[PDB]
This record gives C-alpha cells, sequence and structure tokens, in this order.
RNA sequence: CCCGGCGAGGGGAGUGAAAAAGAACCUGAAACCGUGUACGUACAAGCAGUGGGAGCACGCUUAGGCGUGUGACUGCGUACC
RNA sequence: UGUAACGGGGCUAAACCAUGCACCGAAGCUGCGGCAGCGACGCUUAUGCGUUGUUGGGUAGGGGAGCGUUCUGUAAGCCUGCGAAGGUGUGCUGUGAGGCAUGCUGGAGGUAUCAGAAGUGCGAAUGCUGACAUAAGUAACGAUAAAGCGGGUGAAAAGCCC
C-alpha cells in the first residue's frame, strides 16, 4: 500500500542495500532515527523516500503515523551512464556510473 | 528467401532449459552448460537402469542371506535345496516374504533343508 | 560492399582474431557469401509434351463435367451488368471463356470480373485452364485447338 | 484435379545433399571432404 | 595474478556476509529537551545533559 | 492372505481387491482371465509351497485397463567421436484387479 | 513395490561383548556386521539399523603369530615430517581402546552413515560398564 | 493536491479502450541483478549428475494413495569440440 | 612429501599346491512386451493380410527416409478485436527432429492440404556487433609546497565569499 520510489539515482546498486536491509519490518519511527543516525550517503536517500511514502500514506489514504510499519523495500539496479577514465600507453577503461531505483512499500497493518 | 532463426533457437533453448531445470549454476540457466548437462543425463540413465537391476538384485540377495543365517542356514545352501526342491520363487518375492511373513519364510527354509538332507 | 581494402590490424601481436578485410561475411555490415544475381528461371517443355498435358487437362476437364459447349458467346453491348446477368441465369461463377475472335465488348465487360476471364484459342494457358471452376468453349474455338493440337 | 491435389511422380523430385548443415544427416562438419587434406580445402582439387 | 575460474554468486554472497551493516543499539534522551541524541555527543539545538552550551 | 505367481517371466505377490500393472495382454478392457501358473498362497499360518506349481491355486482377475508407460528418453554420446542419438520410449502396459483367489 | 527403512520406526538394541581371548579380525568383522544390520532381514544400504555394541575388556583381545612385537600402526600428523610409528604392545599399554576402534572403522564404510555407525562403539578397557540403564543382552562373538 | 532543495524523482487526481502505452514512450524474451514463500544445509571432501530413497510444505483426496517443489543418506560416475 | 611392492581393514588362514559340491558374478545367454531392415513362402498383391527364420555397436565414408522456417500458386478461400503473429507456463502425444490444445500478457494480421524456390536449422572458427557478470566495491582518486580558525549565502560546506 502507497509504494514510494525513486528511479535514475545516482548511487551504486550495492552500497545502498547495505542500509535497506536495516529497516525491514521495522517501524517509521526507528526507521527515520537510523536514518538520521548512519554515516552514508545513502541514509539521505532512503530517507527522503520514506518520507514521501509516509506522507503519500498520511495525504492519499488518510493512514495514522503511529500505526506505519515499513513492510518491503527493494533496491534494483538502473541504466548504467558508460564513460571512459584514461590510462596509460594509450589505453581505455569503461567506467559505469551506476544507477539504482529505490523502492519502499509502508502498510498500515 | 532470408529466412531468420530467431524464434526456432528460441524454443530449442528453452526446451534444453526446461530439460534442464532444477540444476545447479549455468547448468540451470544457460544453454552452453546445460546441453552438456541434459546430454550427461542421458547417458548416465543409459546405464543406470541396469545398475538399478543389479542393485535390487544384490539387495534382495542380502536380506534373503540375512534371514537364511536368522533361521540358521546360509544362502547358498537355502538357494541350492530350492532347486532341488525344483521350486521357482525369485529372489524379490523371497525377499519381500523374509520381510513380512516370517513363518513362511520359516516354512521355505525346512522345505529346503527337507529336500537337501 | 562499399570501403577499403585494408587490415583492420595486425596480423599478430594483438589478442583477437585474424582480420584482413572489413567486408568479410563473418564481421558486421559485410558481404556475402554467396550473394545471389540477376536469374532466368524459365525452363523448357517440348512442344510434344505440351500438347499432350493440354490433351489430358481437356479430357479430364470432360471427364469431370466443368467443361461445357456453346455454339454463341457474345454480348450486344460493352457491359458488365449483362455478361454478369447471362452467367447467373448459366449458373456460373468462376468461369473461363474461350472464343475464336476477340469480342471488344465481352473482353470489356469481363475486364472488371475477378472470376471471370476471356481468352482466345491461342492464347489458352493450362494453369488457367485448371484452375478456373468452369470452362465454357465455342464451337469456333474447339476447332481452333483440335487443329493446333492436333 | 486442381493445383491444391496435384503431385509429381514417385522418384523424380530427389531432394538434394546438403553440407554441414547437423551431426544426424551423415553429412557433418567434414561433408564428405576428409581430414586436413588437399581435396578437403576451399579451392584445393588436383586437375586432371 | 589473475583469476583461472569464474568465481559463484553463493561465494560472492559468502564473502559480503561480513559486509553487512550494524546499526544504533539504543538512543539517549535529554533530561528537560526531551529530545533523541547519540551517546556522549550533544543534541542539534545545543543541549548536552540538559546543560545548554549554544 | 496372498498369493503369487508369474505373467511375463517376472513373478508378483497380490492380495485380494489389489491392482497389478503387468505386461500388454491379448485381452479386452472388461474380461477375465485365470492365472494357473501360481507358485505359493498364505493365508495366515496355513502355508502352500508349490513343486514348481500348487496343485489347484487359481488367480482370477478382471482386466481393468490397458495403456502405455511413463516416457522414457534414451541418450547415446560418443565423447570427441561426433557421434550422438536420441531416442523415446513408452512401455505397453495391462492394469488388472485381483477379483479371486482359490487353492 | 520393495520395501525400505524408515530411520525414525526402526529399533535398536543393546548388546555387550567380552572380548578376552579372540581375535581382532574374527571379532571386527561380526561387529561390522551388526552395525550395518546384514544380520537382519530389514538390511537396507543408506540406513544404519544395526544395534549398540558394548566392547569389554579391550585389552585381553588374544592376537596369534609375532603381531605383538610387528603389527604397527602408521598415522600422519600433517606435517611435513609429522609421521609416527607405534605396536601392538605399545597401543595395548597406552590407548587400549584405541585397537578394536581402528579395525571396525576400516572395515564400516567410508562416510557421514559409516560414522554414525562407528558412534554406536561403546568400547571400554575393563570388565564393567555403566550403560546397565539400557537392560543389554550378552552376547557370544 | 502532497513529499522533496521554488529540484531530480515518485505517489494521488484527470484524458485516453489501454499510463506495468508517460515522452529512457507498441510487443519487452535471454544473459545479469533484486524482494517474498516452501524445502535442504554449519563432522562435511571431488565434472555437482543419475538410480534408489526417508522426511517436510501445498492442493485434490473416495480417507486407499498419487502429483508438484525440496532432496538428509546411499551405489555408480574425472565436462564439450 | 606420508605407512606407500595384498586396494584397505585385517588374516596363522581369510596363504599355496592338490578332490568335490554350491553360490555370487556382465548391456553374455534364457522369459515377457514393443520398433525397424533384408531374404523364403500362398496372400492374385492393394504392393501388404497372416507365417517362419535372421539381423539391427560404430568413426571417416556411401545409400535410403524424414522434421522445422521464409516466400510463391492453390487463396478476393479459411481463422481472427467474442482477440491474430510473437512472448511466458501447463497438459497430451509421436522412435525421433516435432506437433496439438489451452491459462496469462500481448493488440492485428496469420494461414490449412497439395506442389514449387531456398540468404533453410550454430557451441565452438584467440568468429563480428550490442548488452551484462567476474575478479570488487579491490587498487587508485595523478609530484610529501601545508594548511588552521572565525563569520556569510545555502536544504546541506573542509573544497563557494570575507
Ligand atoms: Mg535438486
Ligand atoms: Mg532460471
Ligand atoms: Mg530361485
Ligand atoms: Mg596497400
Ligand atoms: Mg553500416
Ligand atoms: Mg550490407
Ligand atoms: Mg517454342
Ligand atoms: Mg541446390
Ligand atoms: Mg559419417
Ligand atoms: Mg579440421
Ligand atoms: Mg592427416
Ligand atoms: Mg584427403
Ligand atoms: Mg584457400
Ligand atoms: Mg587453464
Ligand atoms: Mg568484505
Ligand atoms: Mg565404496
Ligand atoms: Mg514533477
Ligand atoms: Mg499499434
Ligand atoms: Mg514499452
Ligand atoms: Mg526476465
Ligand atoms: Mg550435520
Ligand atoms: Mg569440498
Ligand atoms: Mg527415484
Ligand atoms: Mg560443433
Ligand atoms: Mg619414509
Ligand atoms: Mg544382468
Ligand atoms: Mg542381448
Ligand atoms: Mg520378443
Ligand atoms: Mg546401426
Ligand atoms: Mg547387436
Ligand atoms: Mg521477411
Ligand atoms: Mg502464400
Ligand atoms: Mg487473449
Ligand atoms: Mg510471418
Ligand atoms: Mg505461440
Ligand atoms: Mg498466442
Ligand atoms: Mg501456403
Ligand atoms: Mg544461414
Ligand atoms: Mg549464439
Ligand atoms: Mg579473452
Ligand atoms: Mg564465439
Ligand atoms: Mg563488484
Ligand atoms: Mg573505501
Ligand atoms: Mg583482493
Ligand atoms: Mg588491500
Ligand atoms: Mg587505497
Ligand atoms: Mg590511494
Ligand atoms: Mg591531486
Ligand atoms: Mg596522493
Ligand atoms: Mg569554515
Ligand atoms: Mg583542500
Amino acid at each position: 500500500e502507497t509504494i514510494a520510489k525513486h528511479r535514475h539515482a545516482r548511487s551504486s546498486a550495492q552500497k545502498v542495500r547495505l542500509v535497506a536491509d536495516l529497516i525491514r519490518g521495522k517501524k517509521v519511527s526507528q526507521a527515520l532515527d537510523i536514518l538520521t543516525y548512519t554515516n552514508k550517503k545513502a541514509a539521505v536517500l532512503v530517507k527522503k523516500v520514506l518520507e514521501s511514502a509516509i506522507a503519500n500514506a498520511e495525504h492519499n489514504d488518510g493512514a495514522d503515523i503511529d500505526d506505519l510499519k515499513v513492510t518491503k523495500i527493494f533496491v534494483d539496479e538502473g541504466p548504467s551512464m558508460k564513460r571512459i577514465m584514461p590510462r596509460a600507453k594509450g589505453r581505455a577503461d569503461r567506467i559505469l556510473k551506476r544507477t539504482s531505483h529505490i523502492t519502499v512499500v509502508v502498510s498500515d497493518r | 528467401a532470408r529466412v531468420k532463426r530467431g524464434v526456432i533457437a528460441r524454443a530449442r533453448h528453452k526446451k534444453i532449459l526446461k530439460q534442464a531445470k532444477g540444476y545447479y549454476g549455468a547448468r540451470s540457466r544457460v544453454y552452453r552448460v546445460a546441453f552438456q548437462a541434459v546430454i550427461k543425463a542421458g547417458q548416465y540413465a543409459y546405464r543406470d537402469r541396469r545398475q538399478r537391476k543389479r542393485q535390487f538384485r544384490q539387495l534382495w540377495i542380502a536380506r534373503i542371506n540375512a534371514a537364511a543365517r536368522q533361521n540358521g542356514i546360509s544362502y547358498s545352501k537355502f538357494i541350492n535345496g530350492l532347486k532341488k526342491a525344483s521350486v521357482e520363487i525369485d529372489r524379490k518375492i523371497l525377499a519381500d516374504i523374509a520381510v513380512f511373513d516370517k513363518v513362511a519364510f520359516t516354512a521355505l527354509v525346512e522345505k529346503a533343508k527337507a529336500a537337501l538332507a | 560492399v562499399t570501403g577499403s581494402g585494408k587490415k583492420p590490424w595486425r596480423q599478430k601481436g594483438t589478442g583477437r582474431a585474424r582480420s584482413g578485410s572489413i567486408k568479410s561475411p563473418i564481421w558486421r555490415s559485410g558481404g556475402v557469401t554467396f550473394a545471389a544475381r540477376p536469374q532466368d528461371h524459365s525452363q523448357k517443355v517440348n512442344k510434344k509434351m505440351y500438347r499432350g498435358a493440354l490433351k489430358s487437362i481437356l479430357s479430364e476437364l470432360v471427364r469431370q463435367d466443368r467443361l461445357i459447349v456453346v455454339e454463341k458467346f457474345s454480348v450486344e453491348a460493352p457491359k458488365t451488368k449483362l455478361l454478369a446477368q447471362k452467367l447467373k441465369d448459366m449458373a456460373l461463377e468462376d468461369v473461363l471463356i474461350i472464343t475464336g475472335e476477340l469480342d471488344e465488348n465481352l473482353f470489356l465487360a469481363a475486364r472488371n470480373l475477378h472470376k471471370v476471364d476471356v481468352r482466345d484459342a491461342t492464347g489458352i494457358d493450362p494453369v488457367s485452364l485448371i484452375a478456373f471452376d468452369k470452362v465454357v468453349m465455342t464451337a469456333d474455338a474447339v476447332k481452333q485447338v483440335e487443329e493446333m493440337l492436333a | 484435379m486442381r493445383l491444391n491435389t496435384l503431385s509429381p511422380a514417385e522418384g523424380s523430385k530427389k531432394a538434394g545433399k546438403r553440407l554441414g548443415r547437423g551431426i544426424g544427416s551423415g553429412l557433418g562438419k567434414t561433408g564428405g571432404r576428409g581430414h586436413k587434406g588437399q581435396k578437403s580445402r576451399s579451392g584445393g582439387g588436383v586437375r586432371r | 595474478a589473475v583469476q583461472q575460474n569464474k568465481p559463484t554468486r553463493s561465494k560472492r554472497g559468502m564473502r559480503r556476509s561480513h559486509d553487512a551493516l550494524t546499526a544504533v543499539t539504543s538512543l539517549s534522551v535529554d533530561k528537560t529537551s526531551g529530545e533523541k541524541h547519540l551517546r556522549h555527543h550533544i543534541t542539534a539545538d545545543g543541549y548536552y545533559r540538559g546543560r545548554k552550551v549554544i | 492372505m496372498y498369493a503369487v505367481f508369474q505373467s511375463g517371466g517376472k513373478q508378483h505377490r497380490v492380495s485380494e481387491g489389489q491392482t497389478v500393472r503387468l505386461e500388454k495382454l491379448d485381452i479386452a478392457t472388461g474380461e477375465t482371465v485365470e492365472f494357473a501358473e501360481v507358485l505359493m498362497i498364505a493365508n495366515g499360518e496355513e502355508v502352500k509351497i508349490g513343486v514348481p506349481f500348487v496343485d489347484g491355486g487359481v488367480i482370477k482377475a478382471e482386466v481393468v485397463a490397458h495403456g502405455r508407460g511413463e516416457k522414457v528418453k534414451i541418450v547415446k554420446f560418443r565423447r570427441r567421436k561426433h557421434y550422438r542419438k536420441q531416442q523415446g520410449h513408452r512401455q505397453w502396459f495391462t492394469d488388472v484387479k485381483i477379483t479371486g483367489i482359490s487353492a | 513395490k520393495t520395501f525400505t527403512a524408515k530411520p525414525e520406526t526402526v529399533k535398536r538394541d543393546w548388546y555387550v561383548v567380552d572380548a578376552t581371548g579372540k581375535t581382532l579380525g574374527r571379532l571386527a568383522t561380526e561387529l561390522a556386521r551388526r552395525l550395518r544390520g546384514k544380520h537382519k532381514a530389514e538390511y537396507t544400504p543408506h540406513v544404519d539399523t544395526g544395534d549398540y555394541i558394548i566392547v569389554l575388556n579391550a585389552d585381553k583381545v588374544a592376537v596369534t603369530g609375532n603381531k605383538r612385537t610387528d603389527k604397527v600402526y602408521y598415522h600422519h600428523t600433517g606435517h611435513i615430517g609429522g609421521i609416527k610409528q607405534a605396536t601392538f604392545e605399545e597401543m595395548i599399554a597406552r590407548r587400549p581402546e584405541r585397537v578394536i576402534e581402528i579395525a571396525v572403522k576400516g572395515m564400516l564404510p567410508k562416510g557421514p552413515l559409516g560414522r554414525a555407525m562407528f558412534r554406536k562403539l561403546k568400547v571400554y578397557a575393563g570388565n564393567e560398564h555403566n550403560h546397565a540403564a539400557q537392560q543389554p543382552q550378552v552376547l557370544d562373538i
């Protein structure tokens, strides 16, 4: 219920799951403070989508705040911008600017 | 003219994947390793049929020997007595009788001993 | 193929396959190994074989009763309605017509009909004689066909 | 007797030999040429 | 020094198992402000052990 | 009680009312089959062992149905010898039900 | 259909044997047979249907010939020079319980099932045990 | 209309037969990467399969027992050209 | 390199030379069911309706019979918005390449039977193009001339301004 998505972000598909896996099944109140006190960049990106989901649940479905719980969350891979990194002896190294699609689902229960 | 081979190849590879369902690693995900696995499975079963026959034969023989030794006779002596009494019961049914109906096996060993000695 | 006859890379040293021309069929946007050329598929049939085939076709049409003979078949005006009604009263919908003399009115009437075709005795064809459900032939065309075949 | 009911004779229309189009057809990778010989090369054939 | 056979997703996951994250065990609450801050650190307003420093 | 008979080179032990799978018999789908080549009958401590068959042991069965067995795939392959072969098989079977057993 | 053995419904009994005056090669074979369950009609290759066997007076085992001085027991620790060598009398004097175990483990199949079978041998070095609660039955070789 | 940097992006409303047709836009497979459910796995050695096969979960059960998925254990078995 | 010249356990026979009776032991032989070829014989052929005997490991290679795709004629025919082609699953079936039915997505073409022509079937050629993994969240983040602090804007500043 009341999904929230962030697509074509600027991050990796492996560095966001590390902070995404520690809020599975948790309440929104704990999930927000954990994200605030987490020292990773992905914490801000996850907190933004969590706040968007909470606001959408409160404004569209009339749900409460204390009853919410993060029942589902997953991040999938996205398009990878291809760039070249200069290397010695006239070589080239294809570097891939990773992206991510973060999805959060918060249910009333 | 200009025949494309997309759907035919896709179906031919999906059939191989369906046959290779339940394998570990690339054997159940790609076609290059799956084909080497499904072929290796037919070759294994073509021999494992006879292997199953032999294994069941030697398991029935082992059970018959165990029951005969429990009753007080050897497997070779029991078989020789059965052949001298000219019965035609086989190893599978003999083992099943030894497992379930033990007094029937006792009667069989008595019949074998009577004809042997 | 429009291109250049130059090796993309030297024979050895590089850790890739051998390249001698970019127009190779193995590569992309290259040539064709056995590219086709404009050819004539017209076969050869003996005159006697063709005549025998025509005789067999006519004899089988006679046995199948899909060939009929009328002494006079013509239309008084170059209009399709008259021909359509004439075929309707004779119960013909998919029919070929053979005439000794080409009739302009009949040809104009049959031009706009898909399952109707008017032909001279000289311009007959076995494919049409087989395909058309019914065939109509006048005496002035039967005699010409007999003289052509015999 | 129609175009959908017409067939040729028997033994006249032979299929044809295809080389390098399978393993079960009998004409496998080699295609009736052998193994590494002058007779088994593209354009490799002795004259008369 | 390079690999000779491609590793597997199972081995990759086994290696990454220890690369997980540990969350905060618990938070601290100020006596008078009632906020939630880290242990032995100050709040976002300037409170620490009830006193004001900013 | 149970009895032991043979039909098709193999031997089968069966009790009253049970269904048995056998080889393809030239019988209909509702007829009755009599087996007289019985080998043993046991009915609770009264056993009778034939030499090689019993004097009057008879098994009466009803041919419930016919059919074909489960599909079997046969693969032959020679390593680096350019030889592989595929085959399929389905064994015909006849399912019967043991209507009666008599000594 | 062929009958098979279920580990949950199978039953196992307790037997006690004294290894006094008998030979290793003619006792360990019987122990392996009764551990693998080849003496029962319910024998199955993949199920441990054997019986729990207790061995008493393992130091009194009798061996013929000059094996008491020529019967070596080689093993390797794992290091380059980690090779050790003992004899029958030294094994009896130091670890007498590890003279029946080696034979029975060698005779039993190698694998998890073989280790499970070996786990049932309560080999002691005296003429008394502490498994009287299981109500064992005396057995002759 | 709301979250969000007066953003990116997305959730609602609306048009449209269709919005997992929203401009990265018809159909959208495979390699690859993810979430959820069932089973197995921390005393166990090897082309990772095959034959036998306990147990577990689900849905029909004419309760019989079968099917699907998992596969403790066991015999055999050192990929393709 | 570590027992290491019975496979191992172990064996005073469970070793060897002599006698006999049993058993295990293969895709070898016998029993049941099924498929195909050659040849004999009466099928007055339906070219197959019963017999009977026999054969059927196979590289290079030869011969024979077939499956699948595009297009063309049959076809201004047939199916199809009451859901086509294609995609993804299930069941059934044939010795086989395959075929049939259908659930869902898909949203407009497809094509029976009989014949004809091929750019007609891919796992390899350090094959070509595009995409995505692995090593891996590892090295590295580019002269060891050096930075620290206080204010300002901003959602956020060690890197922007004073
Ligand atoms: Mg499995
Ligand atoms: Mg898969
Ligand atoms: Mg017998
Ligand atoms: Mg030049
Ligand atoms: Mg180009
Ligand atoms: Mg071109
Ligand atoms: Mg001419
Ligand atoms: Mg040709
Ligand atoms: Mg050949
Ligand atoms: Mg070659
Ligand atoms: Mg040579
Ligand atoms: Mg040659
Ligand atoms: Mg050349
Ligand atoms: Mg190598
Ligand atoms: Mg790590
Ligand atoms: Mg073994
Ligand atoms: Mg917007
Ligand atoms: Mg459209
Ligand atoms: Mg799309
Ligand atoms: Mg997919
Ligand atoms: Mg365990
Ligand atoms: Mg291992
Ligand atoms: Mg099985
Ligand atoms: Mg090949
Ligand atoms: Mg040494
Ligand atoms: Mg055999
Ligand atoms: Mg044979
Ligand atoms: Mg036969
Ligand atoms: Mg052959
Ligand atoms: Mg043969
Ligand atoms: Mg085309
Ligand atoms: Mg067409
Ligand atoms: Mg539909
Ligand atoms: Mg098409
Ligand atoms: Mg389809
Ligand atoms: Mg469809
Ligand atoms: Mg057509
Ligand atoms: Mg081609
Ligand atoms: Mg390919
Ligand atoms: Mg390479
Ligand atoms: Mg390649
Ligand atoms: Mg990585
Ligand atoms: Mg780092
Ligand atoms: Mg490393
Ligand atoms: Mg390091
Ligand atoms: Mg570093
Ligand atoms: Mg560095
Ligand atoms: Mg720098
Ligand atoms: Mg530096
Ligand atoms: Mg500053
Ligand atoms: Mg700086």
